[PDB]
RNA sequence: GCGCGUGGGCCCCUCCUGGUAAGCAGGACGGGCGAGGCGGGACGAUCCGGACGCCGGGCCAGGGUGCGCCGCCGGGGCCCG
């Protein structure tokens, strides 16, 4: 690596997918974005201001500034041995919303929800916590359709 | 002149330890000195080498500083520090100095006898 | 009146450990019944029955602390697998099931048996109580602990152990790892499927740590 | 061997025991840390290592700054582990109890003519040795010059003053004079 | 050796891989001076205001 | 060596709520490598991997050894050039102690191991069909053949009695 | 907060690059030696196990078990190391 420009190696990363070469879809311009909001960086080859650098891509932060045209969101860059806070101000063309916590937010409202309906009927409370996987249970499988499986010979060579 | 019954007296090491080539060269003085050479079989404790001083070979606290009667040991010159040291202790003897005179070494062995004090050297300047 | 309150407090513990160490029978020895009778249903119905997935694991380290792999010794100090020939009881879900995947090279491991499980915890069994390792001597150590999650006597530990119950986790970090003789491993090198010695070994776990306890 | 190098991150030095030659602040020490250990009052742990703290650990607390911090409990014994000192700017004292490893001759003669009841700590251990009806007070531990030049200086964000006297202009005038 | 990025992930992962430190998070630098100068107009009133 | 019924599905899934119970007997040392080596077997044959099937039941079956049956065994080998197809018949009590045979001589001429061994048929072949010559000459019910090692005796009497009066007579 | 040493590294795995290659010259995740005793691979800074207070008893890894040299026999197959 002799030569070591803002946009090296970025040959496959800041290039446009096979059918997606063209100007950003006004959605883009259309989302509204509040701070704190989790927002992945993806960047985009056609508009060149406001663009991150190739680290930047792949990395999701929150917003710690909005602006006029750019929003500054805040990322974790691990320098070394310490994560460094970098704030970075993005164009909204290679600022995307990330779904990121929106599991958690999902089950934040269900686990709610299936307290009050508990309250109301089916009283027993329901468990809340994930479990991971866990060990199958007995069971019983009939064997009656069994079929016999054999190694089969070679036929290669 | 019989101490406290006390408990087996185990030393780790027999032996003194020795300085490492101590034995080739008169100039190398026996006394224990830690090896800090680059590359000293005795510092890599090599299979062979001669043993390395550790904590580990410590006596217990129970028997350590003990003579071999079972009574540790105080140092005497003058009769009015075997009246003040041996203050009715079971557990200690007495040793008069090597500078002690016989003639005074008669009137400290006098006094220890009515004190019941163990002199380790009561055999000392004797003549 | 502490005192009074010591002997008023240990009776209780013998009384439930009187009743508990027979009512806990009972159950293991409906447990072997009531599988063999599903089995006999589902043979005649030409169907099969399955048994029940294992619940708890017995992981014992059989590799050395010397050229250890950071994610390997990380995922090992989780399972407190700290130095070799040690044992503990996990619980089997994907969490744990696919991180003892990644270290199974340097542990082996496998249902354990109640028996098993009784010895090692009788035999080998010590509390860490204030950081310490103190020996399980008697059921007041047990109940001191664990009176809250209901674990009074060591019947009731070595139950909750088994069943990997509610109170699995409390139960299983109250004992400091046990630390076992050497094993006999025929290879270190392979895994137990391989013919070696490595990774799961099943009801041959019990067999196994036999000699080592 | 045994892996203890994991989740295990080395030991922490703290000091238990004052270094002070002072047999009196050694006397207190070890009668509050009794105190301690047969009742584990929060307010006498606290006690317990701010007189073993370091001269620079325990600032002084002026008769101004513990007027201001009395101001809503004037019944509560003010109890500091360092000087107390008078403010010459302040020209009237309020009536406070203050305990204090030692009180400036001035500031002594000024609570005392307020009302005030100037305590020791041996005082308090007889009074009050849980600390009841007591507020644990500390004065500023950055004032210290020593500590506004603690950082490196001509690091962009550093916002520190240099050691010496420099006087010139590469790096001083902006970010751009570097 | 011209150059080696060995031991250095073991050096990194020794005592470090260090969070930003909080403050850094809630830090009002690069944020817009208009939305700054309107919380501070904001906060000196009634109950946030801090003034006598 | 124990002879061990497999029985295996995949995991029922909403796209099929019964997938097909598979059924393979595997000779194996023990249940486990019983269990691996039906999952090598179910990968290959109906893309089944272990995390995506479940083991029904891994039966053990006893054989009688109350008569010597010819046994006929139908496997595949690789050796360092290729995977080869080879037909070997043992004569022997039960199936998995002709199975151990086949493995030993296997091991022994074709220097194969377990794992690279499949055991593609094993069947007890009647006395009729023999193609192998060695099974076939114990087949004929008068078989008297002078011992064919009776120098063992004496050299393992001799490790005790290392120095005897007379050479021993064999 | 204050400082010290260091900033000639080397080797095994793994993918590497140049070269006909090299116990060659350069990269790299991890580990080792450096700065890890000890048993074994006849020998061997790094390989296989195992990482060291001082000892006594037991277990046993890795490597083996004619004799030097501690410790082996049983069975199947091959059979001019």
């Amino acid at each position: 690596t002799h030569s070591q420009g803002y946009r090296c190696k970025t040959r496959y990363c800041f290039a446009r997918k096979f059918r997606r070469h063209g100007m950003a879809n006004l959605t883009t311009y259309n989302r509204v974005y509040k701070l704190g909001q989790y927002v992945n960086i993806k960047v985009n080859g056609a508009y060149h201001k406001g663009m991150p650098h190739r680290y930047y891509n792949g990395r999701t932060g929150t917003i710690f500034n909005i602006g006029p045209r750019a929003l500054g969101v805040q990322i974790q860059k691990r320098v070394r041995g310490r994560i460094m806070l970098k704030r970075i101000n993005v164009r909204l063309e290679h600022v995307h919303p990330s779904d990121c916590r929106k599991n958690h937010l999902e089950r934040v409202a269900a686990n709610d929800a299936a307290r009050r309906l508990a309250k109301e009927t089916g009283q027993p409370v329901p468990c809340l916590k994930r479990q991971n996987a866990l060990p199958r249970a007995a069971h019983v499988v009939s064997i009656a359709s069994a079929i016999d499986i054999t190694p089969l010979k070679y036929d290669g060579v | 002149i019989h101490p406290l019954p006390h408990k087996i007296i185990i030393k780790k090491r027999k032996n003194k330890f020795i300085r490492f080539q101590s034995e080739r060269f008169v100039r190398v003085k026996p006394s224990w000195r830690k090896p800090r050479g680059i590359d000293s079989p005795m510092r890599h404790q090599y299979r062979g080498q001669r043993p390395m001083v550790s904590i580990g070979y410590g006596s217990d606290k129970e028997t350590r500083f003990m003579l071999p009667c079972g009574f540790f040991k105080h140092r005497i010159s003058t009769v009015h520090e075997l009246k003040t040291l041996f203050m009715n202790n079971k557990t200690h003897a007495a040793q008069i100095a090597h500078g002690v005179s016989a003639r005074s070494r008669k009137q400290i062995l006098e006094e220890a006898k009515k004190m019941g004090v163990r002199v380790l050297n009561a055999d000392a300047k004797l003549r | 009146e502490r005192a009074t309150e010591k002997e008023k407090r240990a009776a209780l513990v013998k009384d439930h450990a009187v009743k508990s160490a027979q009512v806990y029978a009972r159950y293991y020895i409906d447990l072997v019944e009531s599988e063999k009778k599903a089995r006999e249903n589902a043979l005649k119905n030409n169907q099969l029955y399955v048994p029940d997935e294992p619940k708890v694991y017995l992981v014992v380290r059989i590799r050395g602390i010397v050229g250890v792999a950071p994610k390997v010794r990380t995922i090992l100090s989780l399972l407190r697998l700290r130095q070799i020939n040690n044992a503990v009881f996990m619980r089997c879900n994907k969490a744990t099931l696919n991180a003892l995947r990644i270290v199974d090279h340097y542990v082996t491991y496998g249902e354990p048996t109640v028996e098993t499980i009784r010895n090692l915890i009788y035999k080998r069994g010590f509390a860490k109580v204030n950081g310490q390792r103190i020996p399980i001597v008697d059921n007041n150590l047990i109940d001191e602990q664990l009176s809250k999650h209901n674990i009074l006597c060591a019947e009731d530990l070595v139950h909750e152990i088994f069943t990997c119950g509610s109170s699995f986790k409390e139960a299983n970090n109250f004992l400091w790892p046990f630390q076992l003789n050497s094993a006999a491993l025929k290879d270190k090198r392979n895994n137990f499927a391989e013919g070696g010695d490595f990774g799961y070994r099943g009801k041959y776990i019990n067999e196994f740590v036999a000699r080592m306890i | 061997g045994i892996d203890l190098k994991t989740g295990i991150k080395k030991r922490k030095v703290e000091r238990k025991e004052p270094k002070s030659p002072n047999p009196y602040i050694r006397l207190l020490h070890n009668a509050f840390k009794v105190v301690y250990e047969n009742t584990g009052e929060d307010f006498t742990k606290v006690l317990t290592k701010r007189l073993c703290l370091s001269k620079t650990n325990r600032p002084v607390l002026s008769v101004s700054r513990l007027a201001h911090l009395m101001h809503k409990r004037e019944d509560k014994i003010a109890v500091v582990a360092s000087t107390v000192t008078n403010d010459e700017r302040l020209v009237t004292i309020p009536r406070m109890t203050i305990c204090a490893l030692k009180f400036s001759a001035t500031a002594r003669s000024r609570i005392e003519k307020a009302g005030g009841r100037c305590m020791s700590f041996d005082e308090l251990l007889a009074e009050k040795p849980t600390g009841d009806n007591c507020v644990l007070l500390q004065g500023r531990r950055s004032c210290r010059a020593v500590c506004k030049k603690f950082g490196s200086p001509g690091r962009p964000n550093s916002h520190v003053k240099p050691k010496g006297e420099h006087k010139g202009r590469r790096g001083a005038r902006g970010r751009h004079s570097w | 050796k011209n150059h080696t990025s060995k031991n250095q992930n073991r050096k990194d992962h020794r005592n470090g891989i260090k969070k930003p430190k909080k403050s850094a998070y809630t830090s009002h630098k690069g944020m817009c001076p208009k939305y700054l100068r309107n919380l501070r107009r904001s906060r000196a009133n009634d109950p946030r205001q801090s003034l006598r | 060596m124990q002879k061990y019924i497999v029985y295996g599905r995949r995991l029922p899934s909403e796209k099929f709520p019964e997938p097909e119970v598979f059924r393979m007997t595997i000779y194996a040392p023990n249940e486990i490598v019983a269990k691996s080596r039906f999952w090598y077997h179910l990968k290959s044959l109906k893309k089944i991997k272990r995390t995506h099937g479940e083991i029904l039941d891994c039966q053990h079956i006893e054989e009688n050894g109350d008569f010597v049956k010819n046994f006929g065994v139908l496997l595949r080998y690789r050796s360092r050039v290729g995977q080869h197809n080879m037909y070997r018949e043992v004569r022997e009590t039960t199936s998995a102690r002709a199975m151990d045979k086949v493995y030993s001589e296997m091991a022994g001429q074709c220097r194969a191991r377990y794992h690279d061994i499949q055991i593609i048929n094993v069947k007890e072949v009647a006395d009729e069909d023999v193609r192998r010559e060695k099974v076939a000459m114990f087949t004929q019910k008068g078989v008297r053949f002078p011992h064919p090692c009776p120098y063992v005796h004496v050299k393992r009497a001799a490790r005790t009695a290392r120095f005897q009066d007379r050479a021993p007579h064999v």
